[PDB]
């Protein structure tokens, strides 16, 4: 239930208690409607009350030294806990992805500009990298905007809708990176300009399809609050396509690593170091870490599985942009040459 | 045979001794007390696009406004650089073009390359289309350079170690120039169209009289192939660019090298060379993707033309000295001023 | 180079007709085309213009809205559709080729016209309507315009045409300074802003007709009244 | 601008459109440079400049034979098909030196050479005859033996296999003397009748493109 | 599951239950004063 | 042949030569003669420059 629903239910009970009075004496104490030591079961309309006990009155006996009625509500409040453990874990997880998306956003902003300011680095590879680097930044910015609106009406339902979309795009442009490299290794002299059309429509458009489905269903069947609360099995309309993106990328990752192992063998620790280096640098691009907890169900926040999942994913999802921006932009040989050639040109300007 | 070789060696020694005594002083120590150019900073006023492969050759017209460009894409393009317009798009029969030229009248253009044929194209004719006029055949090696003398005379150099003069109307070789040992890579016609110099892979330059057909002079100052040659506007000297990564200014009335332009960081060969209107700035285009403005008198890098992503292949100047043009392997022709 | 024109004939007022110009001898696809009519006894009048690639078309306000200009480049033909003919549309119609690029000579070739009988703008005028001349003498014909035909690019857009009796106009000097092909060197032109003159030295036979001066700075293309030379 | 200049700009735009169309049509082809010498079947591999065009698996190849400056022209070419004659042994060292010069060519540092050893049938026949011994021209041959586990043959002579592998080893260790991995030598055998040459060139060009892609991704 | 979404869903439910507990906590105090 | 080589060498040797100093002076003199007419050396006013 929710706060507003509980307030409504209590008001309904108050009116019902008044009707009974019209039809010791009964009275309304803002929670219970006691009948005419008197024991009354804990009310069933209070969500957080313990329904296995009762409240004790005395027939009504007043509080000694005061003019207020006496009652005992200890039993109903047995389960109430003033524990901040769960919230502290939430806050810590908030700090992890805020820092990681901060560095990931900062580095990819530079990465996008470099691939644009250099007309030399304008190929179907760097175009796909440009879109991926943009999807990473938009996903990071969406989280900041969603956080600033949900936690701080149609105004807050736009932040949630952009969050579920710009997030889904990043998981789908990560897929395009792997699919492009897959075809770039497994398709013989495959066309590149033709596929650039499909990748851009698929990397931005398909995420809009099932996100626009989310807005329609939420607005017709679950139009409540800011849509930031799970409404049953509605979450799977957004997550399941994202979970498919992770599995497919993992499948492509194994093939690329598998073939790279065949080549290094058909050319010995000196060979294992090379395959290890190829696998590690190729993991951030493919989002290989996502496969570990992709199938994790919704589990208790205090549980051990939940703690490992969030501290793991909030650290490697947020820092993924940092790794992709370094391995593929700043560690690219052609990119470095352009920086050196650009520096030499500026150095020649200093030669004046 | 032995006597002939001994006499040849004796004559070579006599030539070296005679040209060694004439060198009383050096241009380097004659041009020390002058005003250095300073910094020659040039901006790309126009950038021509339409060539989709490496640009190998480009030549200005007589009016300093129409220029032909020949690139590896297999197309000769006439550019109006004033409005960056494409006056004509001439498709070439062979895409391996290494030189092109503009007729002084403007009615014709020339293009040559690996096919050993210098094709002439009529530009100004009825029917409003540029059409092939004459194909010059007879060279054995690849064509390195070609320059018009008039509407009916053109001089070419080939990789067969020869240069030739042609009659376009008859399309026949009027004179053959012989003596070069390596491939001839560049030729520059004199302003008076009476002499022309040529450099080859034998690391030597030779001056030829257009009429007589004899080699009046031969110059040797390089230790590698000479890739570009340009006559001074005075016509009484010239400059050569070699794989040595150095340029060298030669004279004609002294018969020996005068100057050498080199830098330690400069290890790439010189692809092209040209002179400004005054001849004060020998502009060279290298393989390091930039061009250097060498003060021909002082031999210093007074400027750089650094806007090309790939090797600079061709480098020429307008007849009025108002702008320079550079074509590089990046497939972009650029007018700098 | 031939531009043969068909159409014409007797037409009742308020009808329609189609004029055609078949071109043979040049790169039609790279040439723009123009239409110019001539009243039964008056001068020349521009009508329409279609650019290469059919990407730019212009008409004349006098006939705008009722005339249409098109071209079939693969068929090498130019078409002028007429509608709502008026009594002022009786004339002899001509088609003209004009290619446009640096150093080119527009209006290079005219053609033989077709007769049609039915039962603001820059202004230049020719003061003299008749100028007797004698063989072997020098004749200077000047025609001035409303404004300066000199442009920022340095071109003075004045064109000279000669119409001998029973013949089509032929270009002599283009851009006020440049000779044409096939015209003897005796003709020349010169002038400055708004003051344009054409000189003929050593006047000879076969040089008798009406001289027309035209401008091309901006449409519509306006013709002069026509200076006629008689023996 | 004037109407004349507007028409000129329109003409320039049409020219630009035509240039774009021509480039789009011509972009797909793969270029190849054919090098070698006489008595080597250089021009007898596939069935100024004797350019040839041939297609395999919907991929078009433009082979160029010229007739060492001008090598600069073929700087961005897919591959160099360097044909050598391994039937006459006197000029075998000349072919080795030519391969060395082309392999260390400054302009061709990134161009993988599809090295071809032609007329292996004549070499096998000479080995059988015994009239000429490679040891007489390369003494190290006398101290050479074929690898035990790397001799896939269809039932040929051990002498022929040993000689062929010696020559291939000479060429290959010339190739790998200093390559840095930026380009590879692909050795093959041709007998002037083997029509499976276009397939070899196609596979080697695919391998070259794949290696370039991996180097771009740092995977290799 | 997508962890980033799950964290928002769990954080929202946590805050929804906290506000409900704050309300009931205050409501109980009124009972004490009544 | 060697005969042609020796003949050409003799022809090239029996020519008029001047000291390199005077040729250098001529080149400097020509540079100065055309020094005041080269926009690539002294930039021309933006109104006069076509580009």
């Amino acid at each position: 239930m929710t706060k507003e629903e509980q307030i409504f239910l209590l008001h309904r009970a108050q009116a019902q208690c008044e009707k009974r009075l019209k039809e010791c004496l009964p009275e309304w104490d803002h929670i219970l409607c006691w009948p005419l030591v008197v024991a009354v079961p804990c009310p069933d309309y209070i969500y957080d009350f313990n329904h296995k006990g009762h409240a004790y009155r005395r027939c009504w006996e007043l509080v000694p030294g005061h003019n207020r009625t006496w009652a005992n509500y200890s039993e109903c409040v047995k389960f109430l806990t003033n524990e901040t453990r769960e919230r502290e874990v939430f806050d810590r997880l908030g700090m992890i992805y805020t820092v990681g998306y901060s560095v990931s956003l900062a580095s990819l902003t530079v990465a996008v500009l470099i691939l644009a300011y250099f007309r030399r680095l304008h190929c179907t590879r760097n175009y796909i990298h440009m879109h991926l680097f943009l999807s990473f930044m938009l996903r990071a910015v969406s989280i900041f905007v969603k956080d600033a609106v949900l936690y701080s009406y149609a105004g807050c339902r736009v932040a949630v809708t952009f969050f579920l979309y710009f997030l889904a795009t990043n998981y789908y442009w990560i897929l395009v990176e792997g699919l492009y490299l897959h075809s770039l290794i497994f398709m013989a002299f495959f066309s590149e300009k033709k596929y650039l059309w499909g990748f851009t429509v698929f990397g931005w458009g398909l995420p809009a399809v099932f996100v626009a489905v989310w807005v329609s269903v939420r607005a017709t069947l679950a139009n409540t609050g800011c849509w930031d609360l799970s409404s049953g099995n509605k979450k799977w309309i957004i997550q399941v396509p994202i979970l498919a993106s992770i599995v497919l990328n993992f499948i492509l990752f194994i093939n690329i690593v598998r073939v790279l192992a065949t080549k290094l063998r058909e050319t010995t620790r000196q060979q294992y170091r090379k395959l290890l280096k190829s696998t590690l640098v190729l993991m951030p691009l493919f989002g290989v870490h996502y496969i570990v907890f992709m199938a994790t169900p919704y589990t208790e926040v205090s549980g051990t599985l939940w703690q490992v999942q969030m501290h793991y994913e909030m650290l490697f999802n947020s820092f993924q942009g940092f790794f992709v921006a370094i391995i593929y932009c700043f560690c690219n040989g052609e990119v470095q040459a352009e920086i050196k050639k650009s520096w030499s040109r500026w150095t020649l300007a200093l030669d004046f | 045979l032995d006597q002939l070789r001994q006499e040849a060696e004796q004559l070579k020694n006599q030539i070296r001794d005679a040209r060694k005594a004439c060198a009383d002083a050096t241009l380097s120590q004659i041009t020390n007390n002058i005003d250095p150019v300073g910094r020659i900073q040039m901006r790309t006023r126009r950038t021509l696009r339409g060539h989709l492969a490496k640009i190998y050759a480009m030549h200005w017209g007589t009016d300093s406004r129409l220029l032909v460009s020949a690139s590896q894409d297999g197309k000769l393009i006439i550019w109006d650089s004033y409005t960056t317009n494409k006056v004509h798009a001439i498709p070439l029969r062979s895409s391996w073009v290494m030189t092109c030229a503009y007729a002084p009248s403007g009615n014709y253009v020339a293009c040559g390359g690996l096919d050993n044929i210098c094709s002439i194209y009529n530009l100004k004719t009825r029917e409003g289309n540029v059409r092939v006029s004459r194909e010059l055949a007879g060279h054995t090696g690849y064509l390195s350079c070609c320059r018009f003398l008039d509407d009916n005379q053109i001089v070419t150099s080939s990789g067969d170690t020869t240069c030739a003069l042609w009659d376009i109307e008859t399309g026949q070789q009027t004179t053959t120039f012989t003596g070069h040992t390596g491939d001839v890579m560049s030729l520059s016609l004199a302003p008076d169209t009476r002499l022309f110099v040529s450099g080859a892979c034998d690391a030597s330059a030779k001056l030829w009289d257009v009429r007589e057909g004899m080699c009046r002079q031969t110059f040797t100052g390089h230790e590698s192939d000479i890739n570009a040659i340009c006559f001074f506007p005075n016509g009484n000297a010239f400059a050569t660019g070699s794989d040595d990564a150095t340029c060298r200014l030669f004279d004609l009335r002294a018969d020996q090298e005068l100057m050498t332009y080199s830098h330690d960081n400069i290890i790439c060969g010189i692809t092209s060379v040209s002179f400004s209107k005054s001849g004060r700035l020998l502009l060279a285009g290298y393989d390091d993707f930039n061009c250097n403005v060498w003060d021909a008198l002082k031999a210093d890098r007074a400027g750089v033309l650094a806007g090309h992503d790939n090797r600079v292949s061709c480098l020429g100047v307008t007849d009025d000295g108002m702008a320079v043009a550079t074509g590089s392997w990046d497939s972009f022709l650029k007018i700098w001023n | 180079v031939q531009l043969v024109e068909s159409g014409g004939g007797l037409v009742q007022p308020g009808g329609s007709r189609k004029l055609s110009c078949s071109a043979s001898g040049f790169a039609f696809s790279s040439f723009g085309m123009h239409w110019v009519r001539q009243a039964p006894e008056k001068g020349l009048e521009w009508v329409a213009y279609i650019s290469s690639g059919s990407g730019t078309i212009y008409y004349a306000d006098t006939v705008k809205g009722r005339f249409t200009i098109s071209r079939d480049d693969p068929k090498n033909t130019l078409f002028l559709q007429m509608t709502s003919l008026r009594s002022e549309d009786t004339a002899m119609y001509y088609c003209v080729r004009s290619i446009y690029y640096y150093g080119s000579s527009p209006f290079d070739f005219w053609g033989q016209g077709t007769t049609l009988t039915v039962s603001s703008d820059i202004v230049m005028t020719q003061a003299t309507s008749s100028v007797p001349v004698t063989p072997g003498e020098s004749v200077s014909i000047s025609c001035r315009s409303s404004k300066s035909l000199l442009h920022s690019n340095g071109n003075t857009y004045l064109y000279w045409f000669l119409q001998r009796p029973g013949q089509s106009p032929q270009l002599l000097i283009y851009r006020m300074s440049n000779l044409a092909s096939g015209v003897p060197d005796r003709f020349s032109g010169s002038g400055s802003g708004t003051a344009f003159t054409l000189t003929i030295s050593r006047l000879e036979a076969e040089d008798v007709g009406v001289y027309y001066c035209m401008q091309h700075l901006e449409y519509p293309l306006t013709f002069g009244a026509g200076t006629k030379l008689e023996l | 601008v004037s109407a004349e200049d507007k028409a000129a700009a329109e003409r320039s735009k049409m020219i630009d459109k035509n240039l774009r169309e021509d480039g789009e049509k011509a972009r797909r082809t793969l270029r190849l440079l054919l090098l070698g010498a006489d008595n080597s079947g250089k021009s007898t591999i596939v069935k100024g400049i004797f350019e040839t065009k041939f297609q395999v698996d919907k991929v078009n190849f433009h082979m160029f034979d010229v007739g060492r400056k001008w090598i600069q022209c073929f700087n961005d070419v897919t591959a160099i098909i360097f044909v050598v004659d391994s039937s006459d042994y006197n000029r075998l060292q000349e072919a080795l030196n030519d391969f060395k010069s082309i392999w260390n060519n400054r302009w061709l540092r990134t161009i993988s050479v599809i090295l071809f050893l032609n007329k292996q049938d004549l070499l096998a026949e000479k080995v059988l005859a015994g009239k000429s011994k490679i040891e007489d021209y390369f003494p190290e041959f006398a101290r050479y033996t074929t690898p035990e586990d790397a001799t896939p043959e269809p039932g040929e002579d051990p002498r022929v296999t040993r000689a062929k592998y010696f020559i291939r080893k000479e060429f290959v260790d010339i190739s790998t003397a200093s390559g840095d991995g930026r380009h590879i030598c692909y050795p093959h055998f041709t007998c002037a009748v083997d029509t499976e040459n276009a397939r070899r060139i196609f596979n080697d060009c695919k391998d070259i493109i794949l290696q370039m892609n991996l180097r771009e991704y740092n995977l290799v | 599951s997508v962890s980033e979404i799950q964290l928002m869903h769990n954080l929202g439910k946590h805050l929804n239950s906290m506000e409900r507990v704050e309300w009931l906590r205050k409501k109980l105090q009124d009972v004490h004063n009544f | 042949q060697a005969r042609k080589l020796v003949e050409q060498l003799k022809m090239e040797a029996n020519i008029d030569r001047i000291k390199v100093s005077k040729a250098a002076a001529d080149l400097m003199a020509y540079c100065e003669a055309h020094a005041k007419e080269d926009p690539l050396l002294t930039p021309v006013p933006a109104s006069e420059n076509p580009f």
